[PDB]
């Protein structure tokens, strides 16, 4: 885990009493897929 | 000039007094203050201007007092009523998510939420 | 008698030792000053009082220091 | 780099290494701490934020 | 007589005294160089203050070298 | 007499003990030199002449002790 | 003649405490230098002169105190 995803899993957190606008909501979830890839090989994507 | 800054808002972008929560335990900056570069821990942090006071609770991020005085403050989220029940609520799940549970560190910065949650 | 007068003299000389300990306390106390308002130099309007006052009572324990030095001297 | 509303201009830009930071000129006109691992932290800490900008 | 290798004698002992000045005077001048070394910049603020820490930690070893000169001349 | 002689003797033995503060002193100020100038690399311009004069008074004090010596020593 | 030959030797030994003081002394010198050239690395060529130079005034202090030990020697 990096400093930034340390910092960015207490941000997480610290969206919760609620008030919370959609801006912070999608800031706080977010749907993606990195897609690793080997020299045209593809492992296979998973959830980011 | 103070600058506060988040991703998505802008704050102060001196000021009199900045009460400021560090790896080096509490910073504080008054007028000038010396050129540091800090990294800003989970964090209860306030602004001054004159006697005004604004307190701010803060996800952690980066301090850096320039050499030309310009106090950068960079977090992801900082008002601290809005922050303030649902909260606790959940604290009660992160206890939770620590006992099954990357995911055992991120339940362990949900702890440390927990106490900076304490304090307020 | 020798052995009094001498008793004063000597007694006077043990006593000066004691006030080593001060010269480095007031050192001390400017030493923090200095590095203090280094760190911050709006503090120092704050801090100049904390610093005479931290002055003055190391001195004070010198003072006491100094006396039973003087006694031995001159009584 | 959106150079203006009717145009666009790709950019480029520079993402400075912990190497970076160790060495940059001015490293005294800030006040590092030994004990924090400050340029490992703000490498990562860079990493991010001049990218996000980037991706915005 | 006794009385007059008294006066050598207690000399001698406020000499010992000076040990402690010579430290404190050491200890304001580092703080001098390690605060202008931080700031670049602080120096002349800092400066008067140097000189009253040497003047005060210095007048502490004055002492000693006076009751040091009483004891040696009488 | 012998006394007397004897005690100026002891005295200038005695004496020796001052000077080592100030050799603690001395190598303090070349301690604070090496680090500020270690911090800076350039600050040395400005500082050194503060330095040279900080030890000199450091060093001040050791020569109060051993003039005394020779006072005592010589007579 | 017994005492006066007596109060030499003794004062000789209460000489050599003068000395402790400088080799507390050469030792925070060169403690300065290691932690300065590991601090900075590159500071270490203009530093190495003036570190010579700080030893060599530490170590002249024990040396005066010597001295006095000498002439009661």
């Amino acid at each position: 885990i990096s400093y930034a995803a340390y910092l960015n899993v207490a941000a997480q957190a610290i969206r919760s009493t609620e008030l919370q606008t959609a801006s912070v909501l999608n800031r706080s979830q977010t749907d993606a897929f990195y897609t690793q890839y080997k020299n045209a090989s593809e492992p296979t994507p998973i959830t980011k | 000039k103070l600058q506060f800054a988040l991703p998505h808002e802008t704050l102060y972008s001196e000021v009199t007094q900045v009460n400021l929560p560090a790896k080096s335990g509490r910073i504080g900056v008054l007028a000038n203050h010396v050129p540091t570069v800090e990294q800003l821990l989970p964090g209860v942090v306030e602004v001054m201007e004159g006697s005004n006071s604004k307190k701010f609770f803060i996800s952690g991020g980066f301090a850096t007092v320039q050499p030309d005085s310009q106090l950068c403050v960079t977090a992801i989220e900082a008002p601290l009523e809005s922050f303030s029940e649902n909260i606790k609520n959940l604290l009660a799940e992160a206890k939770k998510n620590v006992s099954s549970s990357r995911e055992a560190a991120e339940a362990a910065i949900q702890v440390e939420v927990l106490e900076n949650l304490q304090s307020v | 008698m020798q052995l009094v007068l001498a008793a004063k003299y000597i007694g006077a000389g043990i006593s000066t030792i004691g006030l080593l300990g001060a010269g480095i306390g007031i050192a001390i106390v400017f030493a923090a000053l200095i590095n203090g308002v280094s760190r911050n130099p709006s503090i120092k309007d704050t801090v100049f009082p904390m610093a005479i006052l931290g002055f003055a009572l190391s001195e004070a324990t010198g003072l006491f220091c100094l006396m039973v030095s003087f006694l031995l001297l001159f009584g | 780099d959106p150079v203006s509303s009717l145009s666009f201009e790709p950019s480029e830009k520079p993402i400075f290494n912990a190497k970076t930071i160790e060495q940059s000129p001015s490293f005294g006109k800030f006040e590092i701490d030994t004990d924090a691992n400050v340029p490992r932290d703000l490498f990562e800490y860079t990493l991010a934020n001049q990218m996000l900008t980037a991706m915005a």
